[PDB]
RNA sequence: ACAAGAAGCGAACGAGGGGAAGUGAAACAUCUCAGUACCCUUAGGAAAAGACAUCAAAUGAGAUUCCCCAAGUAGCGGCGAGCGAACGGGGAGAAGCCGAUUAAUGCUAAUGUAGAAGAACAGCGUGGGAAAGCUGACCGUAGUAGGUGAUAGUCCUGUAUUCGAAACAUUAGCGUUAACAUAUUAAGUAGGGCGGGACACGAGAAAUCCUGUCUGAAGAUGGGGGGACCAUCCUCCAAGGCUAAAUACUCCUGACUGACCGAUAGUGAACCAGUACCGUGAGGGAAAGGCGAAAAGAACCCCUGUGAGGGGAGUGAAAUAGAACCUGAAACCGUGUGCGUACAAGCAGUAGGAGCCUCAAUUUAUUGGGGUGACUGCGUACCUUUUGUAUAAUGGGUCAGCGACUUAUAUUCUGUAGCAAGGUUAACCGUUUAGGGGAGCCGUAGGGAAACCGAGUCUUAAUAGGGCGUCUAG
């Protein structure tokens, strides 16, 4: 609802998508689909069929004493095909538009019950300096933190981009992991009416 | 994509109603003039598949 | 959330899936569920939906019957309750369309009784039943 | 993720290994004879700690049919003396002083005898 | 008798000429497998197709190709096993022409093929060695790179960033040159008979396309199609030739990535591997990595045959790290110590149990831990398969390593989560897990073969009777 930025502004926050509720059910398996999004599931190995060689019957059936073979390709010798080989596939899931929403809106409004959230008028460098955002946040008791605007800096980017713990996004390329995984969100009053209206 | 086959057969006597399917009845194709005029009435008609075999008209029939 | 180390599925969400054949603790092992020697245990078995094991299978002692009709697969019901997603007062066949009620390549509708509007309409082209109309009338409707 | 199973069978075939120690031969030593040893052991040892029970309780009634014996009656009259005389004193008790405290035993007998 | 080409080889993808069988149908011949494998011909960076003698039947649309739906629907089918559309909708890409050809040459521009610079750390303690510990600094458009004697943004190579080309390919624009091509509306053609083939469509009521054989028009007052066929209506003009993109692929070149492997794995091949080896040949086809940070790879002495091998010395942090070299398991084989064992019958253990030996306490043989096991009781391995196995039924010499319920899609039920009489998008676009995209799908109504009607409907002459439905959660 009421929230107030670090120089002391009063700005107040939709509760539909900032003060919602904590479904850890629902937030788990958003956050889960995310990361086995990132997969890319590039491997295979080789069967039966795909193994050099092995085409010929090794001996015959009946006779030498031996347990009867038909390939040496076979899964069971060394050297053989992998009974079912792995090839690629794909990790992707489907989350519902609406749980997508609504597990942003259970983030953001967690982060705001933990003090995690951090409001700040606007977030700028003059220059593409390192050492200057380093500063700033030193000022705003961020050491590391995930800092969200509307249209990041063409040197704010840069600034942020060597610093370890610290990222820069727009409000349009923040995912579910970069709110959580970070110790702090740094997030724009400007990019805060963003999540309101697309939450 | 790879889709499951109905069977294109059990569909022409099979029919899905509300709770379950229907049929019809057989012995009325041929041979008909010594079967009494009650058999002639009553194996015509609808009926409904047995709660026995409407596992397997699930099965060959998936999609109706 | 608090962080990546406390989400939990919510338990219940979650189930453990059967690995066959690992021990006898497992209750699976060294046959799978599979049973003794038999059809149904090797590997490739399979049940093949319409098969009694030799006599004519269920769905070849009783006859075909009946005809498919061309005319249904043009000719969508249309409920009360679902008009609720048209825009505008008309009801027509391109208006069920672009609501979404009616597949695009529909030629009829016909409005039955199955919920209650809420809303004046006006018909012009689709057939409505003895319930519907005097339900639709009783909202200010028409039909034309 | 291939997963290489040396290490756990390593140690799981050790642990079969070592509770088959001071075993002869082949059974304290290569684990196809030993796992079934140290299964075969646990069957022993499971119906042997019913047979322990029962083992015993035939001591005790033989060191007390010699005690009974020695002085007077014999095991049959003993216990139904006993019975008679409302002394609950087990057979394992008895077994020990009849063995242990012949003096006792038999003051012990005598109520017995003096009962029937 | 003179000039210009071709030849052959080499991945996959295309086009075309031929074309199986194993299998499934629980047999098998129609059918399936499958126009697949294979053989053969031949091209290009793609190929083919492509502009309506096409659909449609709506308010009409407007070439070809590819993707998501339509839909496992309509159909085909010993109507079996199976096979399986199209119309149309949503997208990608869009283009129509009569040379949209090919090959050179010269300018213009941009790449590519070598490169260059590139910040910032010290002290102390441990340590063989510092990068790790403690204290205090610095750079950052450069902080998760590889190394360096252990783990480094500041030691090295690097990284962010800014840039070089004498020369020669490559891409694009303009101009020129020379080779080829440049139809003028289409007769042995459309259609027909016979036999086949292709169409999802197996002759079927079989339209349409192809053609081996035999024939054969009309020719804009005309002709093709609209799934037998006729009439009406609509649509379009074959018998001339072209045409980019969206689509398919990897012998390859670069950059980058991986809940891919890590030496029985991963390529057959990490190593002098298509090798050794086997085969007349086609062909088949292995095994095999690791000293150490640095060879500092052990001068010299001793035993031995100037041998092997070792012991010293020395090097090294380490030498049971010494070259068969990191770690060094098990099977298996020795040596030493303690106990038991040469009058006693068997799955070799188990429950008791004397004695002996050995450690720790304890005021000194009393317990506790460890080893052994005289003697007593009980006791016929395991797996598999069976009515039933100690079975003289199967399998295993042992150890180590590997070895068998997977994956993709469809569907059904259950759980859980989000929304909820609604739920959800797919392909795609996207500055790409967002956002858009509502085509489609499921649910919300059923009855009947169907027309049709609809909380009803079907059967019926019946308003009777009866069948199937009705009075929510997806």
């Amino acid at each position: 609802m009421d929230l107030k930025t670090v120089t002391g502004a009063a700005v107040e926050l939709s509760d539909t998508a900032f003060g919602r509720e904590f479904n850890e059910a629902l937030v788990h398996q958003v956050v889960t689909a995310y990361l086995a999004g990132g997969r890319q599931g590039t491997r295979a190995q080789k069967t039966r069929a795909e193994v050099s060689g092995g085409g010929i019957k090794p001996w015959r059936q009946k006779g030498t004493g031996r347990a009867r073979a038909g390939s040496i390709r076979s899964p069971i010798w060394r050297g053989g095909g992998r009974a079912f080989a792995a090839k690629p596939q794909d990790w992707s899931q489907k989350v519902n538009r609406k749980m997508y929403r609504g597990a942003m809106q259970c983030i953001l409004a967690e982060l705001i019950r933990q003090e995690r959230l951090i409001l700040v008028e606007e977030l700028t460098i003059s220059a593409p300096k390192t050492k200057e955002l380093i500063a700033k946040l030193s000022e705003l008791n961020a050491p590391r933190a995930l800092i969200i605007t509307k249209e990041v800096d063409e040197n704010l980017y840069l600034a942020a981009r060597n610093i370890p713990h610290v990222n820069v996004l727009d409000t349009s390329e923040v995912d579910p992991v970069s709110l959580i995984a970070f110790d702090k969100v740094i997030m724009s009053v400007e990019a805060a009416k963003q999540f309101e209206e697309a939450l | 994509k790879v889709k499951m086959k109905t069977k294109s057969g059990a569909a022409k006597r099979f029919k899905r109603t509300a709770n379950g399917f229907k049929r019809k009845q057989a012995f009325k194709s041929h041979i008909l003039t010594k079967k009494s005029s009650k058999r002639i009435r009553q194996l015509r008609g609808l009926k409904m598949v047995d709660k026995s075999d409407e596992a397997a008209v699930r099965r060959m029939c998936p999609y109706i | 959330g608090l962080r990546l180390n406390e989400l939990s599925p919510g338990v219940g969400a979650k189930k453990t899936a059967q690995r066959r054949g690992r021990g006898i603790g497992s209750g699976l092992g060294k046959t799978g569920g599979r049973g003794v020697k038999g059809q149904k245990s090797r590997s490739g078995s399979s049940i093949r939906a319409g098969f009694e094991g030799g006599q004519t299978p269920l769905y070849r002692r009783l006859p075909k019957f009946g005809f498919t009709s061309k005319m249904a697969m043009t000719t969508a019901e249309v409920r009360l309750s679902e008009l609720n997603k048209v825009e505008g007062d008309v009801i027509s066949v391109a208006t069920l369309k672009t609501a979404n009620i009616i597949r695009h390549d529909m030629k009829r509708a016909r409005i039955i009784l199955s919920g209650d509007v809420t809303k004046a309409y006006t018909f012009q082209g689709v057939k409505v039943t003895k319930g519907a109309k005097q339900a639709i009338e009783a909202a200010g409707g028409s039909i034309e | 993720a291939r997963v290489k199973r040396g290490v756990q069978a390593n140690r799981r075939h050790k642990k079969i290994l070592k509770r088959a120690k001071g075993y002869y031969g082949a059974r304290s030593r290569v684990y196809r004879v030993a796992v079934q040893a140290v299964t075969k052991a646990g069957q022993y040892a499971y119906r042997d700690r019913r047979n322990k029970k029962r083992t015993f309780r035939r001591l005790w009634i033989a060191r007390i049919n010699a005690g009974a014996r020695l002085n007077g009656l014999s095991y049959s009259r003993f216990i139904n003396g006993m019975k008679k005389a409302n002394i609950t004193i087990d057979r394992r008790v008895l077994a020990d002083i009849a063995m242990h405290d012949a003096a006792t035993f038999g003051a012990l007998v005598e109520k017995a005898k003096a009962e029937l």
